[PDB]
């Protein structure tokens, strides 16, 4: 699933 | 710039990063590692206004893995990887491939097999096969198939299995093991019995692999990526404005176990 950079 | 046009104009600039993993293996029965590989694609759907020059950035030799090589996106400065482990390139608009790469040292193997085989005399066989997941637990394997293969003589088969769905495949000589969704670190296990049919004694059997699917949210080679920098310095946008996605995607290749 697409999680965003942190 | 033969593959970006110059005049680019996005009012949402996003990213999106995917890690495409195949990971393969080899097992002996006694559980040492035969052999063991992941090759490995990054995919960049990109968004962006203009002409960015992007800098990319992993876990190259928190953790540190050790990439064996890989070929780029021809939109890459080889030589800014050359000298400085920094991945710099304009991308092309829309989806692209920025490398292909393969990895064998410190893998990461998601399940391991353990099969249990007992022979109830010339009619039966007994049967128990284990799987463990192998990864962090807040997270969901799925499409786990699990594919046990029956000797030719078989006269059916009864089969239990507390978690999935498991058929006698008997036209490819196999059972499948079907589980729509398992968490890191469990145990699930299958008991079948195998009857069977007399058979020409002198030809005999020799137990083929038990082969697995799956699918993880996570890349086994161990790779993470870090940043994907984006500079664009004609525009009054930067790195912070930039929205930014990552998604692994480790499938199974070959996974087979050895009876």
């Amino acid at each position: 699933d697409y999680m965003p950079m942190s | 710039i033969g593959w970006r046009r110059e005049g680019i104009k996005y009012r949402r600039n996003e990213l999106f990063l995917d890690v495409l993993e195949s990971v393969n293996l080899l097992m002996s029965p006694q559980g040492q590692v035969l052999s063991a590989h992941v090759s490995g694609r990054v995919v960049m759907k990109s968004y962006l206004s203009g002409m960015p020059e992007c800098k990319f950035g992993m876990n190259d030799k928190k953790q540190s893995i050790a990439i064996d090589d890989c070929t780029f996106h021809q939109c890459v400065r080889l030589s800014k990887f050359d000298s400085e482990r920094s991945i710099s390139f304009i991308p092309p608009d829309g989806e692209f491939e920025l490398m292909r790469y393969r990895t064998t040292k410190d893998i990461i193997l998601p399940f391991r097999v353990i099969p249990l085989v007992r022979e109830v005399g010339r009619t039966k066989l007994e049967v128990k096969v284990v799987i463990k997941s192998n990864f962090k637990p807040s997270l969901l394997a799925q499409k786990i198939e699990v594919r046990i293969p029956t000797p030719l003589n078989t006269s059916g088969v009864q089969v239990i299995c507390m978690k999935g769905k498991a058929k006698y495949k008997a036209s490819e000589n196999a059972i499948v093991w079907k589980i729509k969704r398992m968490a890191g670190m469990k145990e699930s296990q299958i008991s079948a019995e195998i009857e069977l049919l007399p058979t020409n004694d002198k030809k005999k059997w020799a137990r083929p692999p038990i082969s697995m699917n799956f699918e993880v949210p996570f890349a086994p080679s161990g790779l993470k990526v870090r940043y994907l920098k984006v500079f664009e310095p004609k525009l009054n946008y930067s790195d912070h404005d930039v929205i930014k996605w990552v998604r692994y995607i480790g499938r199974s290749g070959i996974y087979e176990t050895r009876c």
